[PDB]
């Protein structure tokens, strides 16, 4: 008997189903660590991360909401992206789009 | 990607199919639905979702909510579902999927620059409790009730005076006006009850015109057929509720005579079991009538081993009785009956009794209305098993039936359900946030009108809000004008029309009661049973359709010694 | 701890009892507030242990005697009442004529 | 039928001829009259008298009282009688026989639907105390005083500042305005005193016009003949009282010079015995003059064994003195004299000294004004026996003489007797209810303007108001607007006329002082003696008509260690 | 005549040339000037100077001050001098020689009938502290701050909600309006910060128009270049300040990118060292720019032995992080660096860091802003010796440099220096009186708007204010309307013009912020250094002009275990 | 004494600990509030003695064991936090999973 205990049924949850995704090899050329959030518009991340910015347009990381992917200096890794939904209008970040797409 | 159900639970709280035990009871709820889109849940923090251009949009204040309760597990009379709660203008705006429409799918609750966030993942959110049997013996009762999760208090009194010690009545225009002014200082919604014991209609109309939302008929002021008839007549013409505490001595007649005087007109019977007052020994039979809205007071809930012993002595100090005077003690034994005390618990489980209240400082515990309602649920599950209405391997229906007893049902009974009583869009944002381990016992947050009014708070000089000592302290929603703006003083339609709020210069928001005469037993959510109940005049045995209704006294209960320091 | 107002209020009673408890140890005759506080705290610990209401109603009359309190004090206390969380929830213990 | 006197006493409280000892003192009062009709007493409770059609009538609010104190034993300067007290509109309506004229005889106080009931059978009811020597050092002094039974506080100050520590003066328009605004937050009637030490009349008029009801002449600001004359001149033209604390150092002249400066004009002399301040060593001789209204401060009341020891050290911290500087300590011994300290008690017993006050936190105890007045009465009965005015085998006259010292006399002295000071019809309902065993020590209920403001209250979550811990907590009469409606801020006629209440936007009820210049020693109820008193310049011996006036120091007193935890 | 310097010191407090050690630290101040005329000092008490015709004149209220602080030792950014302080209309009237011009020479501060006196001889008087990094997590933070000596609080929040736990933001019009109303109940001056993280200008303008005096950019809401640029644009057009907490994750760019987004526009950087938040690991380099107004939060001040251990765990609960999630803990070590923590202390000593704040209940201690600032001063004197600017054998310059960090500098940074921030004529009278032995730790008196608001107070029923127990209690300046009159709610010029105070029916005095865009590093009193500072990306070593900047951790500090009970 | 609000608040914690301390002495299994109060007071006295934050973070996990508290109590307390004045000023002590 543990007060307020959960009884979670076993299994798994599939995230962001039915949406376009792509994989991109990313590399941190900066000398300081960089950590990216789940919903941050990837194409506008820190300029020290080298990758095909053209492919990541309108995409975000395909990771559980609220989590992040860290890149230590010199770190190189392949990440999976998932397309933004809703109106697909990007406002903010580095201010590179500030509009639909 | 993919995430296991356990990690998911730990991150966003339980989802469809997962069960959670309520506090240390044997009650288990199961998430019936989840309104989110997996992978699109909103979470607050560094690097999390609710940030500019991401889970937070570019809309102006008018186009987004003021407060958002993320990943909440709602427990209400209508469902036990996972969803986000949006609050706007102090009222429940929506129950859906919060986020930014610019980049997220299925957003029904927009988050913007003007949105504050309360993280409810892993928490249970419920409406604020509503106690309709308050004795205004002291103002300190409000904080006590608020801390327990009760956001609305209806009753009567003028302070620690003999009349109030015994009855829920704010006698006349002067005391009503004074108490209405004092109500602005309290952090809970308030409605007042006047003294309804009079055989002259005008003496009642004045009180209603003065501001009361109901009248209390109490035997200590004479609960005679003439008084009852008079109160119900004015109640019928002014759209206010009548609360009854009948003639225990059977002086003017038996239960059947009182029922006759009522004549099928709407009436809320206080402590229907009878220990707290009423015709000896069959006042309990009232629960069988369609016009009676029956409630229990809390010291008899649930039936335990120390119940009877404690009661004989409590019933003395309250009614202003004398142990030496035989007549003052002879009815004590006629008023406290093990037989009806045990049947009461069962009657709640069946939906025969529809409300729970306290009877604050007059044979009731103001801070234990929620606590005791769940203790009865636990005990009934333990003894009677699953309810005929249960579906699935959970106690979801029993939970909906019992939570309705101190939320929506009390609101319907007193004509305030248009403002409070449940989590439904348009209703005042009186919400309580609980941690599953402390459900029903100690709230994590108590929200009034869209502002946190009281919450546990640690060392004020600490580097974070969590260090010890942690005890409940008043927040901004309980301060001066912010409080006035987040609380409601309920007036009668007559008082409202007469300009009472302006005349007394009341500072809080004003609400008006309506629909007090049209509610009937059939309108009590999940608790509309009208049993063919009988009480044996000699053995005091309670019977429904001939079968004996009874239960065994508990020796130990959950939500007791594990949580309290004293 | 998440202490409610009622738990914090009882801390005041407990602390008042500590005062009386020491004075009695010194062999002083207890006054009115000291007596009510001492007997009350006894009952609260009784409930914590899980003693029944019936047991405490009796044991509470044997905490202090007439020779351990000041003149006139037993008559100033016709009864003493206190509530505490028993295994079966909050209950009220009334002790009639506690000092004899 | 018939009922024995004892059973009667236990049911309705004592009647004519019965005696009751006050607390643990040697003082006994005897009921002089009972205004009831035997067998027709009103009692509240289940099955009792106050019920519809019985002891409660059918009249509208305008024709019945709001509150009724049943079976009260009144102790006041005018009598010690048993009767019912009716309160209407926050004021004493009547003192008679409460009930329903429809079926009961001799009813002068009608009880209706709008009437609240306070059961006073077996209780003593008295007017609220009035302390006219308050130092506003901290706001916390109000609750302290209220709990002791003092409902009105007159004094001056701006908080814990050197000037206020030493004197009862709210200096000038700005501080007066500020303190008047702060007064709305306090649960007691308040009147302010300004700094009267100036030789320029306009500097005083401004203060009175700003709102003060009196001026304090204090030696620390220079109690010179010019300052005194100036204050009395403005007092005479503005109808306000002057409180004096004379030149202890005899710097500008001796007592006879100050008296000469006063010139027969009305004046209230603070701490007339002198320990608390005044010409050394004969300021006490002032009590012989018809224009002097003399009062004592409480630490010297009554003369006990530890009095002198405690005093030498207390008189240092107050006046801002220095034990190293010889001149700062040489007069300490000239100011604290056993001789005058012992005579003071006797002078009160004789009616030479007419008032008692505290001198809060400046050589006085704010919560012990009532307590110490009765301790002096007890000690004087013990030493001197019955007073020449006593009749019967009781202490009724001595009780009337002493209760007047902190009720009606202070009200007459400061021009507020038209509003407060006693239980008389038309006066504000500031009443205190006591249990005989705790009379003068700890009140059962403190009523302000017709609403209970503070009372002992037990466990808030308890099933009744009596469980432990029981300590004093603020009630509804002390909350926001209800408080504003139940308290009075006293203004000067000039301030009232000038629209000060409207300009500062004062929220409480306003009263105006009048009759401050016409009161004289002969007007002090039961205390109008003008003795031919002398003080020996060397031995400090006090003599009235040549005989030596003295008393012995007490080693133990009632209303002390039996009631307090510390 | 003649008096020795020691006796003089004991009578009127220290004079020119005398030194006083601050509390138990190694810091010594020396009186630089004394504005009195020897033998003409004003002293209050029986037989003292301030009496009618002597040190007190015959002038009317308009021609004399309301309050006079006698023989005060002022410690401010402009000097450490002995003088009298005159307060009139709640504002600092003069700093000179108080008295009566009729008989005394060189009187610049006239004392009259309307003047209250506060004896400050032997006491240190300073301006009230100003904390600009408040998280409104609970209202109880105000009393805590007030007791410590902080009279003004600037920050944002809505109570104990996730958003406020993490950030200083009162989100949108509704919450801003509500918090502005709640502010009237608090005894400190208040200014609110809104949520500045938006890429849509109108969402910000609304908040400023609603009433905020600044906007907080917090990484938890997304501190992106677009958000920053947007906030600064509106800040520039509305004359409000921006507080920043940059992108620690370096997600949108490094420190140099944020600095680029700022584009030389004025900005207040919160916790510039970085432990409390900011680009890892070089956010500290911001202190080198002319447009950056840098401040520290207090838990890292000063560097001690338990600093690092305590920090790893504190940085979790605040930001709503998870120790299991690697990414949630990997940056903890990148955020907490011994290297920058040690450099910070030195940077303050040099004037590179200009302000100190708390970061209340979100990695900061609300009641330790003053305390910790002096602990850093003590530690720096101990380690680095005298400052290059010191003159004489004292620490006067170091004291002026450090006191400016929590008084005038915070006031300049937020555009309120015209009202508060220092003891200069015309400024609000927010003053704190300290006893040298408790300087920086426990105030003797805290004055708000010319009225004592909180002070240590002993037994309320005692014969004097000094008996035990002595703890801080609220005074008249903290009560209802008196408080409203003695506190300021700061509005933006837009809100003021829009009639927000009238619309929300705000009761307190209103002030308006201005000059937020024109202040630069060169304007920070005594702290305008712009060092050529670098941080090694790997070793995290801080270097100014190539030399290594560091300090040793303290094992014991003054103003700690000798003064506190826990 | 000049006690600030925070010092007075800690007096409440200390007094709550006195309650638990006695019940444990009686041999009762401590509940939730009693446990948090007992372990918290231990840490405060630790700081008063001058023990380091690191030392207390460890010693705090050995105040009460799983067999000395009521069922379910160890899981209701994933950690305990308290601040006290150390020789080097106020510090925060976090004790993770204090009861095992
Ligand atoms: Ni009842
Ligand atoms: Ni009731
Ligand atoms: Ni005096
Ligand atoms: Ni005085
Ligand atoms: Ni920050
Ligand atoms: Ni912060």
């Amino acid at each position: 008997m543990i007060p307020g205990e959960y009884h979670v049924k076993p299994g798994q949850i599939a995230l962001n189903t039915g949406r376009a995704t792509c994989r991109v090899v990313v590399e941190n050329h900066g000398d300081r660590p960089i950590q990216v959030g789940s919903h941050y518009h990837f194409a506008e991340v820190n300029p020290a991360l080298k990758f095909d910015r053209q492919q990541a347009a309108g995409y975000r990381l395909n990771i559980p909401a609220g989590t992040a992917v860290r890149f230590e200096p010199g770190q190189k890794r392949e990440v999976e992206l998932v397309a933004f939904a809703g109106h697909r209008a990007v406002f903010g970040f580095r201010g590179e789009v500030m509009g639909p797409l | 990607s993919n995430i296991s159900r356990q990690a998911y639970a730990d991150m966003f709280g339980p989802t469809v199919g997962d069960k959670v035990r309520l506090a240390d009871t044997e009650l288990w709820i199961e998430v019936e639905d989840d309104l989110t889109t997996y992978g699109e849940e909103v979470k607050f923090g560094g690097g999390k979702v609710i940030r500019d251009g991401m889970g937070q949009g570019q809309m102006l204040a008018a186009d987004c909510v003021d407060l958002v309760l993320t990943n909440a597990l709602i427990v209400d009379h209508w469902g036990i579902v996972k969803a986000d709660i949006g609050v706007k203008d102090g009222r429940i705006f929506a129950i859906g999927k919060a986020g930014n429409p610019d980049i997220q799918p299925n957003v029904t609750i927009p988050i913007g620059a003007a949105t504050e966030v309360i993280a409810a993942e892993g928490k249970i959110v419920t409406a604020g409790g509503i106690d309709t049997h308050i004795h205004w013996i002291c103002p300190q009762q409000a904080e006590e009730a608020l801390v327990s999760g009760v956001t609305t208090m209806v009753g009567g009194g003028t302070g620690p005076a003999a009349g109030t010690h015994a009855t829920t009545c704010t006698p006349g225009p002067w005391y009503i006006s004074r108490m209405l002014q004092a109500a602005d200082s309290l952090p809970v919604n308030i409605g007042l009850l006047g003294k309804g014991n009079v055989s002259q209609p005008d003496a009642l109309r004045e009180q209603v015109a003065a501001g009361v939302i109901g009248l209390k008929i109490h035997e200590d002021w004479g609960a005679t057929p003439a008084a009852i008839d008079c109160a119900l007549t004015v109640a019928d013409e002014m759209d206010i509720q009548v609360a009854l505490h009948s003639d225990t001595l059977n002086e003017s007649g038996f239960v059947e005579d009182t029922l006759a005087a009522i004549g099928g007109r709407t009436i809320h019977t206080f402590h229907t079991e009878g220990a707290g007052g009423g015709h000896a020994p069959d006042i309990i039979t009232a629960c069988a009538h369609p016009n009676i809205l029956p409630s229990s007071t809390n010291p008899t809930l649930p039936y335990t081993l120390n119940t009877i012993d404690e009661h004989l002595d409590m019933l003395m100090v309250c009614a202003h009785l004398d142990p030496d005077i035989a007549e003052d003690v002879a009815f004590a034994e006629s008023r406290i009956r093990r037989e009806t005390i045990a049947a009461e618990d069962v009657l709640h489980d069946l939906g025969a009794f529809s409300l729970t209240s306290s009877d604050s400082q007059a044979m009731g515990r103001v801070g234990e209305v929620i606590l005791r309602t769940w203790q009865v649920a636990h005990r009934m599950k333990v003894q009677r098993g699953a309810l005929a209405e249960e579906t699935g391997d959970n106690d979801n229906f029993r939970v909906k039936r019992y939570i309705a007893k101190y939320t929506i049902n009390p609101a319907l009974t007193h004509g305030i359900a248009h403002e409070v009583g449940s989590i439904e869009v348009g209703k005042l944002a009186d919400l309580v946030v609980w941690s599953p381990a402390f459900f029903g016992v100690k709230p994590a947050t108590v929200i009034k009108g869209g502002m946190i009014a009281i919450a546990p708070m640690g060392d004020i000089n600490a580097s974070i809000p969590t260090p010890q000592p942690v005890h409940y302290r008043p927040m901004f929603g309980a301060l001066g004008s912010a409080r006035h703006h987040c609380r409601l003083t309920f007036l009668s339609q007559a008082a409202a029309a007469n300009g009472v709020a302006e005349r007394l210069n009341l500072r809080s928001a004003i609400a008006v009661v309506k629909g007090c005469r049209t509610v009937q037993k059939a309108d009590m959510v999940h608790n509309s049973l009208q049993p063919n109940i009988t009480v044996d005049a000699q053995t005091y045995e309670v019977r429904v359709d001939g079968e004996l209704i009874t239960s065994e006294p508990a020796d130990v209960l959950p939500m007791a010694q594990r949580y309290f320091l004293f | 701890m998440e202490l409610t107002p009622r738990e914090k209020d009882k801390l005041l009673l407990f602390t008042a009892a500590l005062v009386a408890e020491r004075r009695l140890a010194r062999g002083l005759k207890l006054n009115y507030p000291e007596s009510v506080a001492l007997i009350s705290a006894f009952i609260m610990e009784g409930a914590r242990d899980g003693k029944s209401v019936a047991s405490l109603m009796e044991e509470g009359r044997h905490v202090l005697t007439r020779e351990q309190v000041m003149e006139g004090v037993p008559e100033m206390i016709p009864d003493i009442q206190v509530e505490a969380t028993f295994p079966d929830g909050s209950k009220l213990v009334t002790v009639h004529n506690p000092i004899i």
